[PDB]
Order: structure tokens, then C-alpha cells, then sequence
């Protein structure tokens, strides 16, 4: 079980670093086409690992990110500065969530991530 | 028995979780772990005695694999091609469908 959590911290970082890199590149001035896919795979990997260890709170916060990205990829909604902004705030929140869950070997309370869940929910409704 | 199994998934964490579960099974044994399609070919070329292949949706390989081995392919999701489909585990159900595929 010690190696499983070590792999969760490793894969989690590799996915979040890739998630941050794609959003920072979009923020720098790069087309969505080249970055929409890389970050969906980054969020899909992070949500998958959390679901495996039963990290319900970490899985739920990652799931809403996947829905918003999914609206850009599948539904065809423009990835405006606001989408990038929320997902960059999500990247830093999930970074704090990953570091906490790895050290504790249990899920987070999610009280300090309630603002992000509503921030994501606000945009998903506004796009739909 | 024990049946030789191969894990195919891009995330190392998922591969280890499945490998940890098969480690507890006395009728199944893990012989290969692969991150990509090409890696799965290299491992399959090394071990021809593979009985079952646990393949993930996205990382093409199924086309090359069937020409190399007669092993039963099973899909993992968090439709067409593979013999059966199992949902990815969350911390039992997999053990039932793994056994039913080997019996037929």
C-alpha cells in the first residue's frame, strides 16, 4: 500500500504539471485545439487515480473540471479566459489536495474547495 | 491455472492496483505490465503464454494483438472488439467476469 500512494503522488504531479503547462500555454497565446486534449487526459488521469483510492472529494472536484473541458471538446463551447482562470485555480487547489491526501493517506474535508466547486458550477450552467 | 494476465493502462497507479488485486488471486497471475500500445506489443512478444489481456479504452493495439495471441481481451472503463467489459475498481466485481471469460 506504501508504493500505491507513492505512485498516486507521482502520477498526480505528472498530470497536474501537464494540466498547468497546457493552461499556461493557452494564457501565453496558443490555440485551444493543441491544448484541449492534453488537459482532458490530465484531468481524466487525476480523477481516475482518486476514484481508485476512494478519494470521493478529490474525485468530485476533478469531475467538474472534466465536465467544463468536455463542454469545450465535445459540445463545442469556446475556451475563454474565464475557463482557463477557473481551471488554473483548480490546478492549484488540486495541487494542495494531492499533497494533503498523499501525506495523510485519506480524503480531504473539502470545506476550503467549496468556492471552486460553485465557481465551476456557475460557468457550466452559463455555457449550457 | 494460474492464468497468465497482462495489464494495459497509461497510469502506473491503475496498473499497480490491478496487479495488487491479481496478487491475491490464486487462479490468476500477472506476467506483464504496459503503459502504451507499443510497450504492450513488446511484453506480448516476450510472453506467448498470456491467457487474458486487461485493456484500457484510450492511451489500434487490439488489431495487432489478435494476430499475435489467442488470449481473451477485456475492456476497462472508469464496446466492439473485446470479449467482455468490466468497470475499473474503486477502494471483487472484476474477479467474477475474469473467471467467466476463462471458463468459456
Amino acid at each position: 500500500m506504501d508504493e500505491i500512494w507513492a505512485l498516486y503522488a507521482d502520477d498526480g504531479a505528472q498530470a497536474l504539471d501537464a494540466m498547468e503547462a497546457s493552461l499556461l500555454a493557452l494564457q501565453a497565446g496558443e490555440d485551444a485545439a493543441a491544448h484541449v486534449g492534453p488537459l482532458f487526459r490530465a484531468v481524466h488521469t487525476f480523477k481516475g487515480n482518486s476514484r481508485v483510492l476512494g478519494l470521493s472529494v478529490v474525485e468530485s472536484r476533478a469531475h467538474l473540471c472534466e465536465d467544463l473541458i468536455g463542454l469545450v471538446r465535445d459540445a463545442g463551447v469556446p475556451m475563454d479566459g474565464e475557463i482557463v482562470e477557473i481551471l488554473l485555480f483548480a490546478s492549484d487547489t488540486l495541487r494542495a489536495m494531492l499533497e494533503e491526501t498523499a501525506a495523510s493517506r485519506a480524503d480531504v474535508e473539502g470545506t476550503g474547495s467549496e468556492a471552486l466547486m460553485d465557481q465551476l458550477r456557475s460557468k457550466i450552467a452559463r455555457c449550457s | 491455472s494460474p492464468y497468465n494476465v497482462m495489464i494495459v493502462d497509461d497510469a502506473a497507479m491503475m496498473r499497480l492496483y490491478i496487479a495488487s488485486f491479481i496478487k491475491t488471486l490464486p487462479d490468476f497471475k500477472v506476467v506483464a505490465q504496459a503503459a502504451n500500445g507499443q510497450e504492450a506489443l513488446d511484453k506480448l512478444a516476450a510472453q506467448p503464454n498470456v491467457d487474458l489481456i486487461l485493456l484500457n479504452i484510450e492511451m489500434e493495439f487490439l488489431r495487432h494483438a489478435k494476430l499475435k495471441t489467442r488470449a481473451k481481451i477485456c475492456m476497462l472503463a472508469s464496446e466492439l472488439g473485446a470479449d467482455g467489459v468490466v468497470a475499473k475498481p474503486s477502494g471483487g466485481e472484476l474477479a467474477r467476469t475474469m473467471r467467466t471469460l476463462m471458463a468459456a
